[PDB]
């Protein structure tokens, strides 16, 4: 793997102590999500990461059961189309063997993005198939 | 004297075992609750 | 004019009569030694007591009632208050639980 | 014993117990089965599976040639439990738990 210089420089910094839109308690996923937010903030684009997660979720639906334990992101073609920050993070997880946290790091990243963009998300819990009417 | 000596030698053996198990059950708990954090190193450089 | 509760996270693990909670990102958080309600149904709740507050954000919960109804993934609401029970001369001659339920 | 495929490599050895890290693709090993650690190209030591970890690591109880076992050696899977010779052809003989004379 040949990570870009920008990600290499950031990955050696104490970015964990930097300022973020929200003060989330440190966690295994949160460190991964903070890194993505910091990398995306430099470029100023955050929707690219969200698209990458969408592709990952779609790709995972076709991968064999327990793919996160035999995972090789480099060999997987679906992840070849991901952005450098996301691909670097996936390799970083695969090195820590925490590729099962993909669906939770994304949630944190979305929370940071919404806070930065000043968006408040309301969760509407509805019965299966009852989502047709949400006017109330 | 032969019946109280056995209970005395049997008691010291149990006393030693119970203590060491008890210490080594509070060492497992400390180790188990603790875990290694995300490994921040140049994984690519390998 | 709504009976708005204070959701603080979800139920992660269950081991017998105790449980663990994972807080949802960007939520108020729960206080130590306080009572919480696990929404076993849109109208039914199970009582729990906060016992641990870990660095990871996970919360240790001591269940008190409706344990069989508790499952992983359920929602948790925080009352934000310590345990209060009915007291007075109107309880004499009665059998009650530690929670005050007769 | 008949080997089928490699199922990983020896990682750690603590006395009579050992651990196996999975081979590429994690072929998997049946629980409580017998595995053959390739201590030598023509010599295979016997181990019993006793633990299948979530990460894919396998817990092995070594039976013979424990000293010969070293980390990094390949492990093959028989795919079957332990079976030993039995009948009138064994009477009057001295054997070991693995059935070897």
């Amino acid at each position: 793997y040949t990570p870009p210089e920008g990600l290499k420089k950031l990955y050696a910094s104490d970015f964990e102590n930097s300022k973020y839109p929200l003060n989330i308690v440190p966690s295994d996923s949160v460190l991964f999500a903070k890194f993505l937010y910091k990398a995306a903030e430099e470029k100023g684009n955050f929707d690219n990461i969200l698209s990458d997660f969408q592709k990952i979720a779609a790709a995972a639906s076709k991968l064999p059961i327990f793919w996160e334990r035999t995972a090789v992101v480099e060999k997987i073609p679906e992840f070849k189309q991901l952005s450098e920050p996301t691909f670097f993070t996936l390799v970083w997880m695969q090195n820590n063997g925490m590729l099962e946290l993909i669906q939770e790091v994304a949630e944190v990243y979305e929370t940071f993005v919404n806070a930065k963009q000043k968006k408040a998300v309301a969760k509407i819990f509805v019965a299966p198939g009852g989502e047709k009417n949400v006017e109330e | 004297q032969q019946r109280t000596s056995s209970l005395y030698n049997k008691t010291r053996q149990f006393g030693i075992t119970a203590a060491l198990i008890e210490i080594l059950s509070a060492m497992s708990s400390l180790e188990g609750n603790a875990m290694k954090g995300v490994r921040r190193n140049k994984f690519w450089e390998g | 004019f709504f009976k708005t509760t204070e959701m603080i996270g979800y139920v992660h693990s269950i081991d017998g009569t105790i449980a663990t909670l994972i807080p949802a990102p960007g939520n108020p958080g729960v206080a130590y030694n306080t009572i919480i309600q696990i929404q076993v149904s849109p109208t039914t709740f199970a009582a729990g007591l906060v016992f641990n507050l870990e660095k990871d954000g996970r919360i240790g919960i001591i269940l008190m009632d409706n344990i069989t109804e508790v499952q992983s993934g359920q929602k948790v609401m925080a009352t934000g208050q310590l345990l209060h029970i009915p007291v007075g001369a109107g309880v004499l001659g009665k059998v009650v639980n530690p929670l005050g339920h007769e």
